[PDB]
């Protein structure tokens, strides 16, 4: 019948990789095909 | 300690019936 | 998750049949009266020649009394499904016991089964009770109960008395304004789809929890239906002088320090009155 | 301080390895689903569902064991040859892994659950029951 009161809250634990991009060479094509 | 409580769920209400005044014959 | 203000509860109360009854206030616990019993014969026309007189026979006196009577309840708690947050269950358990408290005095004075309690003038059975007459019908007297009945029960009460009013449930009244004549017409009051005199100028006062001798009216009857032997069908008496309820303390509540250690809080009510009959004669029982 | 959830949630059995049971949703209006193993499992296992109607003979016990459609849904890539609502219980669920499911379309007045034929030797080892949301009444 009460209400447990909601308070601040963010638990996550969701991790991700590394960035292995600066390192290649970048390529800005317009079209479809090079 | 553990009471533990009831509820119905369902039920089966039947029709009450309804008898109203006959008519008197007489007395006597 | 959108509650509402809603709190819809349906249930019933019965009818005060207390005002009736001579009203009546003391402090003490315990009280005391006068009573005249009979007069009594005191001579007769004494013959001629005769300086002389006469002896007879007195009448009796008693000085009567009676006692108040209790009505307690402890009711503990916890304190947290509780003073946290829903709503004021305490004020809920104070409303239900002054509810108990109106209804249990209620039927107790009508019902009052002696030790400890107002004698109920219903079980008391030294007011007259008047059976009604049974009721040949395909060769068998089975009992009912019939119009002219009702008004022979009513008109019988001795005049000089005083005002007698009545008393009766809802049902009865429901099955009398449903009487039927042998011509199919509706016997009483004829023509307008219903009944609805108003019981104040009739001298009737209504009630609920009256013994209901026509039971939600499923007990009616032609064969199995049969209103039933002996039930108590109404009463009539003049009830300001035929019952009388003292009036001693209302209702008291107070916490209880001591056993309450800082979760259970004990809370402690009651009150003290009761009730006592008249002379049961001012009023007469109908009855199967 | 665990409180009396059971006047409200109140479960009941569903399917106890061997026997189905009728439970009777109408005072409620929401109820899910919970699977439970007992032991290891063999191959996937199906289930049926079904639903039953007031009896003509009396309006407070089931009647027949109708069958329930699948609803679809958006994003619907399959649908059971027969249109039939069921459900399935992967292979490789240890058993203290509890499953939840819901049919979000309610019909008739008591729901039941029957393992699908073929796949019910495993259905032994597989427990099922129900809880509801509602009261109404």
């Amino acid at each position: 019948f009460f209400t447990p009161q909601v308070l601040a809250l963010e638990v996550d634990c969701n991790i991700e990789c590394a960035s292995l991009l600066d390192l290649y060479g970048q390529i800005e094509v317009s079209r479809s095909t090079f | 300690m553990v009471k533990l409580n009831c509820r119905p769920l369902c039920q089966a209400p039947t029709a009450s019936r309804l008898v109203s005044p006959p008519c008197f014959i007489c007395r006597g | 998750p959108q509650v509402l203000a809603l709190e819809v509860d349906c249930n019933i109360e019965c009818a005060s049949l207390l005002d009736l009854y001579g009203q009546i206030e003391v402090s003490r616990s315990t009280f005391t009266y006068m009573k005249i019993a009979d007069y009594g014969q005191l001579g007769e026309y004494t013959c001629d020649a005769k300086c002389d007189a006469e002896f007879g026979e007195p009448g009796n006196i008693r000085h009567l009394e009676g006692k108040t009577y209790d009505y307690r309840g402890v009711f503990c708690f916890n304190r947290k499904n509780l003073q946290e947050a829903n709503y004021d269950f305490l004020s809920f358990m104070i409303g239900a016991a002054q509810r108990s408290h109106r209804i249990n005095r209620n039927q107790a004075l009508m019902i009052g089964k002696g030790v400890n309690e107002p004698k109920g003038w219903l079980t008391e059975n030294c007011f007259p009770v008047f059976q009604t007459l049974p009721v040949d019908v395909n060769g068998t007297s089975t009992p009912a109960f019939l119009a002219q009945d009702w008004r022979r029960f009513v008109t019988s009460f001795p005049a000089e008395y005083g005002e007698a009013r009545s008393v009766m449930h809802q049902n009865v009244f429901g099955y009398l304004a449903a009487m039927v004549d042998a011509n199919g017409r509706f016997l009483f009051g004829d023509g307008d789809l219903t009944f609805t005199p108003d019981l104040v100028r009739e001298r009737i006062r209504i009630s609920n929890c009256l013994p209901d001798p026509t039971e939600g009216n499923t007990k009616g009857g032609t064969g199995q239906d049969a209103f039933a032997a002996g039930s108590f069908v109404a009463a009539q008496a003049a009830w300001k002088t035929a019952f009388y309820a003292v009036e001693k303390r209302p209702m008291f509540f107070e916490q209880y320090e001591g056993g309450s250690s800082a979760w259970c809080v004990k809370y402690q009510f009651g009150a003290e009155d009761g009730g006592f009959v008249g002379c049961c004669e001012h009023g007469r029982i109908l009855q199967i | 301080m665990n409180f009396n959830v059971g006047v409200d949630f109140p479960s009941f059995i569903a399917w106890d390895g061997e026997e189905s049971f009728p439970v009777k949703v109408d005072g409620f209006n929401q109820f899910g689903f919970t699977f439970k193993t007992i032991a290891a499992l063999t191959a996937a296992t199906t289930f049926n569902i079904f639903y039953h109607e007031p009896s003509d003979a009396d309006p407070c016990v089931p009647g027949p064991a109708i069958r329930v459609p699948e609803v679809p849904f958006c994003d619907t890539v399959l649908l059971s040859e027969d249109g039939l609502a069921a459900v399935t219980l992967p292979e490789t669920v240890t058993p203290d892994s509890f499953c939840a499911g819901t049919v979000p379309c309610m019909n008739g007045q008591w729901i039941s659950i029957a393992p699908a034929t073929g796949s019910e030797t495993n259905a032994a080892n597989v427990q099922i029951t129900v809880t509801m949301k509602g009261a109404t009444r």
